[PDB]
RNA sequence: CAAGACGGACCAGAGCGAAAGCAUUUGCCAAGAAUGUUUUCAUUAAUCAAGAACGAAAGUCGGAGGUUCGAAGACGAUCCGUCGUAGUUCCGACCAUAAACGAUGCCGACCGGCGAUGCGGCGGCGUUAUUCCCAUGACCCGCCGGGCAGCUUCCGGGAAACCAAAGUCUUUGGGUUCCGGGGGGAGUAUGGUUGCAAAGCUGAAACUUAAAGGAAUUGACGGAAGGGCACCACCAGG
């Protein structure tokens, strides 16, 4: 028997609570593992049974919850699961430059831009997923268009404008 | 241009017998060759091993540290060297409208084992509590931390290695700080999260052997 | 709103305020007198005092400060005075 | 700025390692003040003209010996020539250098030997210990380098 | 009762991050983000939890 | 060769994954950690600095290391993932887990995932400056 | 094993400080606001020219230490990379400047609502300290005081953004300090003065110009992006 744990934090329960359908429904008619959710630990556990195939799935169904703890939509996870070169990469806005304060704030906001459209701009221009924790951001993607959101992003926040940086990237985007 | 591995042979490492799972794995070390023996680099190697694989029913976030330090014929024989919570267990227990409280304190054991030890606690929100956030005071903290330390001070003092580790397994001494500091401010996840091993006293072969059987 | 008698407060309200800022300022301790549980002595202590009180004759903690009103020893009787 | 540092007096806040190597090794003078509608495309700073001439023959100062030594005085040219040579990494090329001057003329160095100290009251015997590197001439330098080679002290 | 009193607690954690946001706005005295916050504003059983749930066992 | 072991139990062993920013590393040893097994680069796997550093690389790499321990005749593996840490990126990149993947999709066991990555208390100045950010 | 550095997560809608600033435990030392008060003194106060204390970072003069980072510099590419000097760390002297910001003197009065938060105090059922054997801590309800911060508002005000002060202002007077007088010349010349230095404080005129500047609402606009349809468009074909 194979053992996966994903922790959850405490934000993420009533997401979980609300989209497990979404969650184990995947798992357990196409891929034949064994999922629950263990409330006195907090865990989302995963194990084997005697009906999986291609061992591998399991990794992935893994990855699978990883992406809706991170705070992904269900649905971008669900495309982990049929894609097979997806990963999610993850970094601390001040990781690249270090901020202070509202000079943060600021920078967060330059991410996320006004409605959230310029973060929603590079996802269409990078075919990738961008999740905004407090501090930390996730993308999940193929290789290549990790390495372009991440650039994008790192020239957001570098103090570049918003404007700038999504005329590059969408011209960028050709290649 | 030649395989080592070939070369190489496997030894049987093994717990004590405080705990239930005993035979922990296996380990590869180089027969002798006359130059340097095989002992001398057997009798100095740290395992870092999970408690869940130690015990059938209990925790999986709790890791041991045993230390071989003898050989008997391809069996390793360990005794305890230090004790940590999962790194993933740490960061979740982390939560954000709280205070958090940590307590170490180097404290001798009753055969010279030296020892040191940290523990970390968290205020616990009411019930009924309408407030967001649960903030102890700074004198309350002072006051919990103190109560860490006389707590571990008379709990380790007074035993042996054997009592030490037997009450680390559940962890009854968080227990015991948790049920103790009710009456300051309502703590929530007290666990004595890291020992270690400072000073060692000199060899002895017999101790093991009633650590072993 | 905009309609009552100013010089005429009820005294939830001017009970209610600030002890200067009512319509004539006046305090809100008291002198009370109290009986100690191993005699029978009465002795007149503020409310609001900030040293600790000995009985004259038993020597016996009869309340001991705190940041406002007087903690009064266990066992002892007190009442309202005036 | 390349042209008025080129040609730059003491006391001139231009004043920099070109300007005294320059004033050195050659004769300079600054002719005509070129405007810079006459190329294309038209550069960022103004454009001017620099006639220079080698002194031949050149003084006798070894290039290489006056280029160090005047490296070590540039670090920070605010700074005075005292703390600009309390630096370590002067002291290291120094001490290479004196180790050098010991081995070949077989001079015994001393267990309590400073080279830090020796620099210093070396520095206070000539007058420059409180004197700074932007408010040198060439002839303060010729001074100190004379000085400091007559003390066995060389920069290579 | 009770569920009041949850109604309550999560009303408090809200305007929580109701008055942090608010808090963050304020500060920001720059009139091209007042003037375009101006424009928007103008312009508008369960398997699981339990147990193993599973094909092979429940 | 390899372990005296019956067929129903099994030999553990623990593979760090270091998911350098430039390449990823596939260091298999026993549970002690000293003596080592199998380890290998991205730089044996491809013969270009362009792909040091890709998940086919770190992938090829582990299928590698997989069999290498089957002929060593290790049957399972516990998982000690890392990044760079300390100043740097405390996240382990897609190499780390392309290696994770791959030495799934060769049947080898995987027990206890862990990342062991060097985080701080606090620690020096970062290697960027007051103004330098990755690009 | 050692050396120097730094105290993340907890960490905020927090708190403290005159400001600059302030986050490992423990002990010691001397301060401090608010609260409480039927204590004491009895006008002892407010505001600043002169003069003095403190003042981020960088900088200068002596030492100590030099892990990381790193002006300069040497190299390799063509805003980057490798190495790394002065420095960044500590002690003792200087320098006294920042978008040192609320681009917003200080003290005092009056003038809407709300429910949150930090400290102190008061009143009150209840739940908890494995029903705690009385108090005490933690929660809960309400009130009072000094705070930090919001939302709301035909109080009024403003050129408008907006402000519970930027209000109580042509219906123009509570007290007092610093300071502006169209744009440049120009923080320049000159003199004085402080500083080891870098520089700091003070600071023109001749002349020249018809503007300089603040706030907000806006049609058209080659285009640009998201979609849809079509074998008079495409893929595979005849």
């Amino acid at each position: 028997e194979e053992t996966r744990k994903i922790p959850v934090p405490a934000n993420r329960y009533t997401p979980l609570k609300e989209n497990w359908m979404k969650i184990f429904t995947p798992i357990v008619e196409h891929l034949g593992l064994q999922i629950r959710f263990n409330l006195k630990s907090r865990n989302v556990e995963i194990r084997t049974c005697k009906e999986t195939k291609d061992v591998s799935a399991l990794t992935k169904a893994a990855d699978f919850v990883k992406a809706f703890i991170l705070g992904f939509q269900v649905e971008d996870a669900l495309a982990l699961i049929r894609l097979d070169d997806l990963f999610l990469e993850s970094f601390e806005i001040t990781d690249v430059k270090p901020l202070k304060g509202d000079h943060l704030s600021r920078a967060i906001g330059r991410i996320a831009g006004k409605g959230g459209k310029t973060k929603f701009t590079i996802e269409n221009v990078t075919r990738t997923r961008i999740v905004l924790a407090d501090v930390k951001v996730h993308i999940l993607g193929s290789f290549q268009n990790i390495k372009m959101a991440r650039t994008a992003i790192c020239n957001l926040i570098l103090g570049n404008p918003p404007s700038k940086v999504y005329g590059n990237i969408r011209a960028v985007a050709s290649r | 241009v030649v395989d080592p591995f070939s070369k190489k042979d496997w030894y049987d490492v093994k717990a004590p017998a405080m705990f239930n799972i005993r035979n922990i794995g296996k380990t590869l070390v180089t027969r002798t060759q006359g130059t340097k023996i095989a002992s001398d680099g057997l009798k100095g190697r740290v395992f870092e091993v999970s408690l869940a694989d130690l015990q059938n029913d209990e925790v999986a976030f709790r890791k041991f540290k045993l230390i071989t330090e003898d050989v008997q014929g391809k069996n390793c024989l360990t005794n305890f060297h230090g004790m940590d919570l999962t790194r993933d267990k740490m960061c979740s227990m982390v939560k954000k409208w709280q205070t958090m409280i940590e307590a170490h304190v180097d404290v001798k054991t009753t055969d010279g084992y030296l020892l040191r030890l940290f523990c970390v606690g968290f205020t616990k929100k009411r019930n009924n509590q309408i407030r967001k956030t649960s903030y102890a005071q700074h004198q309350q903290v002072r006051q919990i931390r103190k109560k860490m330390m006389e707590i571990m001070t008379r709990e380790v003092q007074t035993n042996d290695l054997k009592e030490v580790v037997n009450k680390l397994i559940p962890d009854s001494i968080g227990k015991d700080i948790e049920k103790a500091c009710q009456s300051i401010y309502p703590l929530h996840d007290v666990f004595v999260r890291k020992v270690k091993m400072l000073k060692k006293p000199k060899f002895e072969l017999g101790k093991l052997m009633e650590l072993h059987g | 709103p905009l309609a009552k008698d100013l010089l005429h407060p009820s005294p939830e309200e001017e009970k209610r305020k600030h002890k200067k800022k009512r319509l004539v300022q006046s305090p809100n301790s008291y002198f009370m007198d109290v009986k100690c549980p191993g005699c029978y002595k009465i002795t007149t202590v503020f409310s609001h005092a900030q040293t600790v009180v000995l009985c004259v004759g038993c020597s016996t903690v009869l309340c001991q400060p705190t940041g406002g009103k007087a903690r009064l020893t266990e066992g002892c009787s007190f009442r309202r005075k005036q | 700025e390349f042209a008025l540092r080129l040609v730059a007096k003491p006391g001139d806040k231009l004043y920099c390692r070109l300007s005294i190597n320059t004033q050195l090794l050659a004769r300079v003078d600054h002719l005509m003040k070129v405007g810079k509608n006459n190329f294309r495309p038209p550069p960022k700073v103004e454009s001017s003209v620099v006639r220079i001439e080698p002194k031949n023959p050149p003084p006798p100062i070894n290039f290489q010996e006056w280029d160090g030594l005047v490296r070590i005085t540039f670090v920070r040219k605010n700074k005075t020539l005292s703390a600009a040579f309390k630096s370590s990494a002067v002291q290291q090329l120094l001490e290479k250098n004196y180790r050098i001057h010991c081995s070949v003329h077989n001079i015994i160095i001393p267990e309590d030997f400073s080279i830090a100290d020796k620099i210093q009251q070396i520095l206070t015997s000539t007058g420059f210990s409180d004197k700074r590197a932007r408010s040198m001439d060439i002839d303060d330098f010729i001074r100190l380098l004379h000085g400091f080679n007559a003390e066995g002290i060389h920069f290579s | 009762a009770k569920m009041r009193r949850a109604e309550l607690q999560r009303a408090r954690a809200l305007q929580s991050y109701y008055e942090a946001k608010a808090r963050r706005e304020k500060k920001i005295k720059s009139k091209k983000y007042h003037k375009v916050v101006k424009k928007g504003k103008a312009k508008k059983t369960l398997p699981g939890w339990g147990e193993w749930g599973g094909v092979g066992l429940k | 060769l390899g372990p005296q072991v019956a067929e129903g139990e099994n030999v553990f062993g623990v593979c760090h994954i270091f998911a350098s920013f430039n390449d990823t590393f596939v260091h298999v040893t026993d549970l002690s950690g000293k003596e080592t097994i199998c380890r290998v680069t991205g730089g044996m796997k491809v013969k270009a600095d362009r792909d040091e550093s890709s998940p086919y690389a770190a992938m090829l790499a582990a299928q590698d290391v997989a069999q290498r321990c089957k002929e060593l005749g290790i049957t399972a593996l516990h998982i000690k993932l890392r990044a760079t840490g300390g100043n740097r990126t405390k996240t382990p990149g897609p190499g780390a887990q392309s290696a994770l993947r791959a030495l799934a999709r060769s049947g080898m066991k995987i027990g206890r995932i862990e990342d062991v990555t060097p985080i701080p208390s606090d620690s020096t100045r970062r290697k960027g400056g007051r103004r330098g950010r990755r690009l």
